[PDB]
Order: structure tokens, then C-alpha cells, then sequence
RNA sequence: CAGGUCUGUGAUGCCCUCAGACGCCCUGGGCCGCACGCGCGCUACACUGGCGGGGCCAGCCGGCGCCCGCCAGGACGCGCGGAGCCCCCGCCGUGGCCGGGACCGCGGGCUGGAACGCCCCCGCGCACCAGGAAUGUCUUGUAGGCGCCCGCCCCCACCGCG
């Protein structure tokens, strides 16, 4: 039934913690953060420009 | 030393000046059938030059090229190993390699294989991008 | 006519496990090293039902979306239609076809058809 | 691997009163020096013989200049980490040049030798200021940029 | 009494982590705290194309969040180590963790 | 010291001779077909390559001393660039089987004793390797 | 093209040597250019001159090796 | 002190009075590998050791970029070949080779409005020292390329042929060609 | 600045879609199909070079032992480790050759639900023998030569950040 087929695992689903976008999720460190969404919230995390 | 200017064996005139391993490369796929150096264990000195070869050495060299298990050289040094139609690990050499590409192509054509159509219509299998750099002279091919 | 040194008919009467020692490196990994799926096994279930046990020699067709299926010698001289993503493509499985993927023998592209 | 936590731990003290450092583009020569026989080991290998040939004469260059007999009576356990084959030889030479001077004692004669050596080969007692520059986003190098496709 | 304690001090700001170090040194006179060990900073580095859209020269925004850790080892009783930690001045966004 | 005093290149070639004349190591002879690792494209033509390789590997074991060395680790010392592709060359350490075989013979000839992690040169071996270097020079 | 590369000299051994000696200093490739022989061949010839005491190795390298006759007068 | 501690370094002298100040053998010291800020200021390169600049132009065409070690070894193998044939100091022949190989005359646009005529001009002694060292270096490379003669034998002869003044040297012929063009548009 | 992104955004006007959905899943293929013209790169065009050994020097910042296998890989175990270039000796001897490595014929493997990805070995041996008109980048640790790291990463880079 739809129950037995809905979302059968096919792949890992990885989304920015802030925006939920699959593209450019970023796994470099624990930060699963959108590449575009990162820049907006970099300051609260404290990542800073040299 | 007594030398043979051109060594006619294997349908390839073999130059006498070249070193034995390098001259033997000119014999179709052989000369590399020994990975470029397996006659050294089987019979001849590894680097004596092609014309320094002697009748006894020539007979010995041909026997090991003909028989892989004569000196028990492994299938890793050999060419076709599973063999679709032979079930044998024999190295394919001389006229047989020229026959084998055509022979395999007949199988690639007989089974309606996706590879086979590309082979007959002279295209490339995979190669990733096949539109941009495939072209050789106003045509890929 | 010989396949892997057998006369030719010798291959037909064989389970995949029987011909597995004499197989290509890749088809050892999928059949034995990693095993097969139950829906893929259901394809074999559909074919034992549709085998010589199936009534009549007239075609029973059989259309499968499944593409990555190394063919067993049980399918020698069998014809079925496999999806290219748009059309199920009839292909004659045969002793040469065995030991290779079913996906390649059906074709999805357009053969280029260029020169426009 | 340059500037390791222990500057010299394979040999510690053991009469090694003189200490010197020679720097050469990520090449640090941590030199342990004692008043010994007069032969020296660099990275536990004899100073007179090093694996590169052209560089061997350069490695012996400060020795002859600041009095080979003066250097006699001094044993060294200099270790060079980091850098590269050429960088390493220049940093051992800087350490060697400084190493004899500190031990000799500061007097008119020491000063005369120091002047004679630093004139013969400049920047022998002075660590090279130049340090590898940093690649920017423009291209592949610190100064080089990518090719301009449309001018 | 003599039971060893390994403590770790982690802070985004060097000055803020320095404040905890200076406080620990002052309150470590009573329980014989070890001298501080300043770890090589481990940096979370994100270089991102600044432009949300590709239009424009490809340009790179370099973001760095180096994390500073200080190491403290005290062979002292647990009440004593808790006494140094509670008494030492605490600044928000500074992490101190103890491992036995 | 003293091992350093002999030019290491001079010691390695002589040690291969010492191995052959004194019967130490014994080249496997299954080494004939193998090339020295993935990078090499033409295969060793020296014909004393196992004796030549063995001489340096035992000298390397002496050079490390107590440090302790592993079969994959020795291959990193013997690494060379891999060429022949459009993609640019990348360094490739040597194949483990030949190196592992060399370490095995030394443990039998008392030149190697297992330590924590990798094996290290045995005390009987330490004297033999050092004695040869001083004797040769 | 200096094609012969197997100690080819048969009665021109002396001639090749008269040429080699006529030159106060020779190089392996200078032999190959001056005469019709390959540089690899020169490497084996040069040896029977050095050992006899005809020529002296002034400079040595796997690449460039330079030989000068001891006397010749 | 001797060049490479083999060929004796004596009081090598300069025969030109123009190339005397800009060619330097006084600061010649074993191995021309000295790491110096010679490419600094505008005139520091003048005090450079003659062999060092010649050595630096050997790592060229991108094939050998940065290979000073190999370049010194080629300078060394060449130095010996010159020493063997001429029986004198290579460091003296190298000085004669550079002074002769330097084009004496040059020509330049002078930016006379639209006219691009190459009106003749005098040369800098320093510029002459560089062109001569460059001509010897690029000629030596042309002679080799796909030839049996390897670069060390080519470099030695090129210095030896430039020193006499023979037209065959690329270094001399470049000097001759440039000055023939310079008189033509004087 | 009508530069670009509504396809990063519980960003968003307004129209369309809305149960046979432009919701959401499930399958197989697509984006990688090539008569073509072009942009960014890579590897070449060899002796200043390849190739066989011998030494061995790094930074960003980072772990390994044992055995089996031609490698590839894997099993077993555990607390840790490190390039090229270059240098020294050999081989080739100017030959599309021992320059160069392009497709394809197999074979052995990996990540994988799954190659249609990658890897290695044994064949094969593509043009190019230095690029026309045109233009680009570039000044001290600089260009270039030469490797390594990291990103996206199931597997993968010739790419970019370094």
C-alpha cells in the first residue's frame, strides 16, 4: 500500500540546519549548514573574516 | 658476434641494433607479453641486444611465448584470462590478437549489445563528455 | 559455439551457482559476495512460473523495469522486454549474453542519429 | 615538523654550553654545540659529508672562513627540521657561523673574524627575511591570475 | 587528596578563554593547580563563494572560527577541584569540562 | 654513528653482496615477475633488486632502531610518482608483498624483533649491520 | 645517423682508437658524432681505454663523463 | 678560493673598461649557488658573480625552471670541457666570451609620433652584460634540443666559440646582426 | 546599475497548479546523447629527456600494526605518523624510439540495493617532432617548475580553496 512504499529509503537526506536545502549542505565539520544560509548566520556562530 | 640483421620470426622483421626487450616490443603484443621482461628467468640474458640472439636462444624464447606454464609465469602477466568462449587463460598473441578484436566484435554485434551498436556506428562508449572534445577531424573517428 | 570451454548446450542446463566459479570478476561480487534482492528473486519467481511449466510455446512476453540483472544460464534462449525508461525492449538472452548485465542489452539512447 | 616541542632532546646538556639557531624559509637549524674534538654531526650525519654533492662545498663554506682551527675544538649536534634540501644547508651554515662566534667570546679578535666572515658571505649571520607568499583567489599563485577569456 | 584531574577550557574568544586561565591560576594557589597548557588552535574554516548567484567574478569569503583549548591537571580531591571551578570567575560562552 | 660515517649508498650495494656471499636473506625467486610497486612502469632490470632492496631495508631498520617500522610504512619510504595518464602525476608507495617478504627473513635470521606496533631491529642484528658498515669503510 | 650499437668495430677497432687517441680529450657523445657509432657502444669502448691506461676520467657523472688521454706524445 | 674548488680562481681580469665595473669576479666564491637579493634595488645585479648569472639563465624554457642544482652541474661539466680544450681558466674564457658576445649597438623607436623607425641607440654596459650572458645561454640551448650533443658539451663550446669572435657562435652572430640592423637605421 | 539569484532563504507581491496536484512518493532512464564552432584546464611534443635502482626534504596540518594478493583490494588487529623535485649510480642514443599515452580487447578488484563510477594488471600504442592570425598572465621568495592538503564526495578531480 502507499503506507508500504512511502519514502522507502533510497538515499541520505541532508539539508541545511537553518534553511533545509539539499544543495550545498556542507559536511566539512559538524555544521550541516547551507552554503548560502551559512553567510547570513556565520556571525551568531562567530565565524569571522580574517 | 654473429648477428641476424632482420629477425623474420613472428611476421615482424626485428632490428638487430635494438636491445632485446625493446626490439621484441615490435613483435605485435609480444615483447610486452612478458611484461617487457620475463624471458630473463625463462632463457635469455635480459639485455644482450636483438642480434646477439642465437638459434638455441630463439627456440627457447619461442617455446615459453607459446606455452605460459612452461616457466609457470602467472595469468597476471597473461592477456585474456576467463575467455568468453575458451575458458582458458592463454595469452592472445601474433595473428590471433588481430583475429580476436574482429572475433569479439562479431560477438559484440551478434548479441544486440549497447556496446556493439557504438562499435559498428564507430562512436565512443562513455568517455564522459562525448560532444565537446570527441571530434577529431570534423567527425569523431 | 563454445562458452567458457563448454560445448554450448553444457551452459544451458546450469544454475547460476554452477557457472559462478567460471564467471567474470564483477558477476562473482553481485551473485555470491553481495547476494540478490527479493524483488529481483521475484523476477526468477515470475520466470519459473513462466518457464517450460508455462503452457504453450507461443510468446509469454514478460516486461521488467529491473535493469541491473546479471543473467543466469537458466535464461539461455529466453526473450523478454526490459524498460529503457520509455519502452520495454525485447532482447534475446542467449549463451553469449549470460554473465553480463541485462541493462546494457536493452538500449535507452537514440544512437546519436546525427549529421543534421 | 619544524620547531618541535623539545628543541634538542636526542642529546641534552652533556657539556653543550653553546646554543645557536639558523633560519632559512621554514628551515630551523636547532644547533646544540659543545667544546669538543672539532668535528661536527648534522642530523647525526658528519658535517664534511652530506648526501647532495654541489651543496657539500656550500655546507663547509663558513667553516674554512671563520678559522678552521678555531672551529677545531668544537663538536656540534645541530638538527635541521622542515624546509628543503637547499633551505636546510643554508640554515646549518647560519647556525655554524653563529655557533663559533658565541663560544669564542666577544673581544676585538672575535669581532674582526665576525666582520671578515659576514663580508665574505652576506646574510650568513642574518636569517633570510623572505617567507613563501600566500596564493589569493585570483589564480594559482600569490601574484599569478587565471587567463582572461573575453579580454 | 592526590587523585589526578584533567580539565579542558574551550572558548571562541582568546581573551575570554584567557580570563578563565587567569582566574584558575589565582584560585589554584590553594589546591596546587598545574601551569596552563595552550593547545594549537583548531580552526573551523569555511571559504564560501560570497555571491549567492554565480554572476560576477568568482569571489571567496574566508570565514574562520579557531577554537582555543587550555589544559589543566590537578592531583587534588574532587571537592577541592569543584572549589577552584566554582570560585574562579566565570564568563559566558566559555566551556570548562573535567575528565578523571 | 659509524652507519652515518659510511656513505649509505656504498654500504647498501656491499650489503647485497654480503647477503649473497654469506647466504643471509635468500632472494625468494618469485620476485622475478613482480615490479617494485604500482608506480613502476618498466619493472626492475637490475636482477639483484631483491638483494639491493634487502640491504637498504635492514639498514633502514637500523636507522630507525627503537622507533619500530611497518610493512606499509617501508613502502612509503620507497614511493615514486605514477605517470602515463592525462591526469597529473601523484606519488604512489610500493606494493606491500615484496617488502613484507623481506622483513620475514630478517626475523628468522635474528636481525628483527617484534616491538609495540611494528617490528624493530634485533640486538644480534644491530651489531651485524653496524659491524659491516665499519668493516667496509 | 650513427646506427651500429654492438661493439661494431671489426677491423676499424684500431681506427676508432686512432681517432679516439687523436683527440686529446673525448666525450661519449663526441665519439658518436665524430665517428658512426651509438653513444651506448662508446660506453663499453671507453672502458677498454680507461683500463689499459689510454684515457683518464677528468669529470664523472651518470649523465656527462669526460675523458682526457694521459700522454699521446 | 677557487671556482667550484677545482678550476683555480686567480686574478681573472676584464679586457673591456665598460664591462669592467658591471662584470664581477672579485666576489666569486665556491659554488655559484649563493642565495642573495641580487634582483633588488635597480643596480644590485651589477655586483653579481659572473658565473652565477650565467648559471641562472640555464634553468629556462619552463622545462628546467628552478633547477639551479642541475644548472650548476652543467656549468661545472662545461667548465671542465673548456678547461681541457683551451688549457686555461674557464673563468677567464667566460669573461672574454661575455664581453665579445654583448651586442655593442641597439636600435629603438624613440616614440617619434606615429613613426616606428628603430633609430639607433647606445647600449648600457650592464644591459650588454646581460644580453651577452643571455645570448650564450639561448644559443647553447638551440645547439642541443633534439641533438646527440648534450647541453654540457654545447655550453662549453658556445663560451669557447664566443670568446674568439667566430661568426659561428650564436652569441657573436647576434651581436653582429643587431649592430648591422643598428647602422641600417642609425 | 531595469547586472544576477523568486532554483539558498515560515524571504516575497501577484497570476497560474491544486486530488489524475506544478502536493508527495515508487520504478527505470535523462542532464554524461554527438555532423559541429568556442571558452577554462590537463598531458605531450623528449638527452635541460624518459626508464631501472640508491639516498631523502616539506607545510596546510594530519594515526597505525599483522598477514593474503601481480596489483587492486581485503580480513585481522591497534595507538599513534610525513611528499615530490632534487641528489648518486645505471640504461637508452636522437629513432614517433626505450618521446607520448589516446581509444579499445580481455582479465582481477572496490564503493555499492544497485555501474551506467572508480582502481589495478596484461595487451594496444592516438595525434603532437614545439602551434597561423591573434591575445592572456606576470616583478622576491616573485614567475614558473614540483608535489601535498581540503572542499562538494556512496564511489570519483585533470576542478576550485589552499
Amino acid at each position: 500500500m502507499r503506507e508500504t512504499e512511502f519514502c522507502t529509503h533510497i538515499a541520505h537526506k541532508r539539508e541545511c540546519r537553518i534553511c533545509g536545502n539539499y544543495n550545498s549542505v556542507y559536511r566539512k565539520y559538524g555544521l550541516f549548514i547551507c552554503r548560502r544560509c551559512f553567510k547570513e548566520n556565520a556571525g551568531k556562530i562567530g565565524f569571522v573574516k580574517l | 658476434n654473429d648477428y641476424r640483421d632482420l629477425l623474420r620470426m613472428f611476421n615482424t622483421n626485428i632490428q638487430g641494433k635494438v636491445v632485446l626487450e625493446c626490439a621484441l616490443v615490435g613483435i605485435k603484443g609480444i615483447g610486452r607479453r612478458f611484461a617487457n621482461v620475463a624471458l630473463k628467468k625463462a632463457n635469455i640474458d635480459v639485455h644482450k641486444r636483438a642480434g646477439e640472439l642465437t638459434a638455441a636462444e630463439e627456440d627457447a624464447l619461442m617455446k615459453v611465448l607459446e606455452d605460459p606454464l612452461s616457466h609457470g609465469i602467472p595469468a597476471w602477466m597473461l592477456n585474456r584470462n576467463n575467455d568468453f568462449e575458451s575458458g582458458k587463460d592463454m595469452h592472445i598473441l601474433v595473428n590471433t590478437i588481430a583475429s580476436t578484436h574482429r572475433a569479439d566484435l562479431e560477438r559484440l554485434r551478434k548479441t544486440r549489445c549497447e556496446r556493439g551498436v557504438r562499435h559498428h556506428h564507430n562512436l565512443k562508449v562513455r568517455g564522459q563528455h562525448t560532444k565537446s572534445t570527441g571530434r577529431r577531424g570534423h567527425v569523431v573517428g | 559455439p563454445n562458452f567458457r570451454g563448454v560445448e554450448v548446450e553444457k551452459l544451458a542446463t546450469m544454475k547460476i551457482t554452477d557457472i559462478l566459479p567460471k564467471l567474470n570478476a564483477r558477476c562473482r561480487r553481485r551473485i555470491g559476495k553481495h547476494g540478490l534482492s527479493m524483488k529481483h528473486l521475484r523476477f526468477v519467481n515470475k520466470l519459473r512460473l513462466r518457464r517450460a511449466a508455462q503452457p504453450s510455446q507461443k510468446p509469454k512476453i514478460v516486461r521488467t523495469h529491473l535493469r541491473d540483472m546479471i543473467i543466469f544460464p537458466e535464461m539461455i534462449g529466453m526473450t523478454v522486454s526490459v524498460y529503457n525508461g520509455r519502452q520495454f525492449i525485447p532482447v534475446e538472452i542467449k549463451p553469449p549474453m549470460v554473465g553480463r548485465a541485462l541493462r546494457e542489452y536493452s538500449m535507452s539512447y537514440k544512437i546519436v542519429s546525427h549529421g543534421k | 615538523d619544524l620547531l618541535e616541542r623539545n628543541d634538542i632532546e636526542v642529546r641534552e646538556r652533556d657539556k653543550y654550553t653553546v646554543h645557536t639557531l639558523g633560519k632559512k624559509k621554514n628551515s630551523v637549524a636547532v644547533a646544540f654545540v659543545k667544546a669538543g674534538k672539532g668535528d661536527i654531526l648534522v642530523n647525526n650525519v658528519p658535517l664534511a659529508l652530506v648526501r647532495p654533492e654541489i651543496l657539500r662545498t656550500k655546507v663547509s663554506e663558513p667553516i674554512m672562513i671563520l678559522g678552521e682551527s678555531l672551529f677545531k675544538g668544537l663538536d656540534m649536534n645541530i638538527k635541521v627540521a622542515g624546509g628543503g634540501h637547499v633551505s636546510q644547508i643554508y640554515a646549518v651554515r647560519q647556525a655554524i657561523s653563529r655557533g663559533v662566534l658565541a663560544s669564542v667570546k666577544d673581544e676585538a679578535a672575535r669581532s674582526e673574524l665576525r666582520a671578515k666572515l659576514v663580508s665574505y658571505d652576506r646574510q650568513l649571520v642574518v636569517s633570510d627575511p623572505r617567507r613563501c607568499e600566500a596564493k589569493k583567489f585570483g589564480g594559482r599563485g600569490a601574484r599569478a591570475r587565471r587567463q582572461k577569456s573575453y579580454r | 587528596m592526590h587523585q589526578k584531574y584533567t580539565i579542558i577550557v574551550v572558548g571562541k574568544d582568546l581573551k575570554l578563554v584567557e580570563r578563565y586561565v587567569k582566574s584558575i591560576v589565582k584560585e589554584g594557589r590553594a589546591f596546587g593547580i598545574s601551569g596552563p597548557c595552550r593547545a594549537p588552535v583548531r580552526r573551523l574554516t569555511i571559504t564560501t563563494r560570497k555571491s549567492p548567484c554565480g554572476e560576477g567574478t568568482n569571489t571567496w569569503h574566508r570565514f574562520e572560527l579557531r577554537m582555543y583549548k587550555r589544559t589543566f591537571w590537578v592531583t587534588c580531591g574532587g571537592n577541592d577541584i569543584s572549589t577552584i571551578l566554582s570560585k574562579t570567575v566565570v564568563i559566558p560562552g566559555i566551556q570548562v569540562t573535567v575528565e578523571v | 654513528s659509524s652507519v652515518t660515517r659510511v656513505p649509505a649508498d656504498v654500504f647498501i650495494n656491499s650489503f647485497a653482496a654480503h647477503l649473497k656471499n654469506r647466504g643471509i636473506i635468500k632472494c625468494p625467486a618469485f620476485t622475478d615477475y613482480v615490479k617494485t610497486g604500482v608506480s613502476r612502469q618498466y619493472a626492475p632490470r637490475d636482477a639483484d633488486w631483491f638483494y639491493i632492496k634487502a640491504a637498504s631495508v635492514i639498514r633502514h631498520f637500523y636507522i630507525s632502531g627503537s622507533h619500530s617500522i611497518g610493512v606499509a610504512g617501508l613502502a612509503r619510504k620507497y614511493s615514486s610518482l605514477q605517470k602515463g595518464k592525462t591526469t597529473p602525476h601523484h606519488t604512489k608507495r610500493a606494493s606491500c608483498k615484496v617488502i613484507r617478504s623481506i622483513v620475514s627473513q630478517f626475523l628468522g635470521q635474528k636481525l628483527l624483533i617484534a616491538g609495540e606496533r611494528g617490528r624493530h631491529i634485533s640486538p644480534n642484528g644491530r651489531k651485524m649491520v653496524e659491524d659491516f658498515a665499519e668493516g667496509l669503510q | 645517423v650513427d646506427y651500429p650499437t654492438l661493439f661494431a668495430d671489426e677491423a676499424a677497432m684500431n681506427e676508432a682508437l686512432k681517432f679516439i687517441k687523436n683527440s686529446k680529450c673525448i666525450t661519449h657523445t663526441q665519439i658518436c658524432e665524430r665517428l658512426r657509432v651509438s653513444v651506448a657502444l662508446a660506453k663499453r669502448v671507453m672502458r677498454q681505454l680507461v683500463k689499459s691506461g689510454d684515457f683518464a676520467i677528468v669529470s664523472k657523472s651518470s649523465r656527462m663523463t669526460i675523458f682526457k688521454n694521459m700522454t699521446k706524445k | 678560493v677557487a671556482l667550484f674548488n677545482k678550476w683555480p680562481l686567480t686574478d681573472v681580469k676584464c679586457q673591456d673598461e665598460s664591462l669592467e665595473a658591471y662584470i664581477s669576479i672579485d666576489n666569486h666564491s665556491f659554488v655559484p649557488h649563493s642565495a642573495g637579493r641580487w634582483s633588488a634595488k635597480r643596480f644590485r645585479k651589477a655586483k653579481c658573480p659572473v658565473v652565477e648569472r650565467l648559471t641562472n639563465s640555464l634553468m629556462m624554457h619552463g622545462r628546467n625552471s628552478g633547477k639551479k642544482l642541475m644548472a650548476m652541474k652543467t656549468v661545472g661539466e662545461a667548465f671542465e670541457l673548456i678547461n681541457l680544450y683551451t688549457g686555461k681558466n674557464p673563468v677567464q674564457v667566460l669573461v672574454d666570451a661575455v664581453a665579445n658576445s654583448g651586442p655593442r649597438e641597439d636600435s629603438c623607436r624613440i616614440g617619434k609620433g606615429g613613426q616606428v623607425r628603430r633609430q639607433s641607440v647606445d647600449v648600457s654596459p650592464l644591459r650588454r652584460v646581460n644580453i651577452g650572458i643571455y645570448n650564450i645561454a639561448t644559443g647553447a640551448r638551440k645547439a642541443a634540443f633534439r641533438k646527440v650533443r648534450p647541453f654540457a658539451e654545447c655550453l662549453a663550446e658556445e663560451i669557447m666559440n664566443a670568446a674568439a669572435g667566430a661568426d659561428k657562435s650564436y652569441a657573436i652572430s647576434q651581436r653582429n646582426s643587431v649592430e648591422r640592423i643598428a647602422v641600417s637605421n642609425r
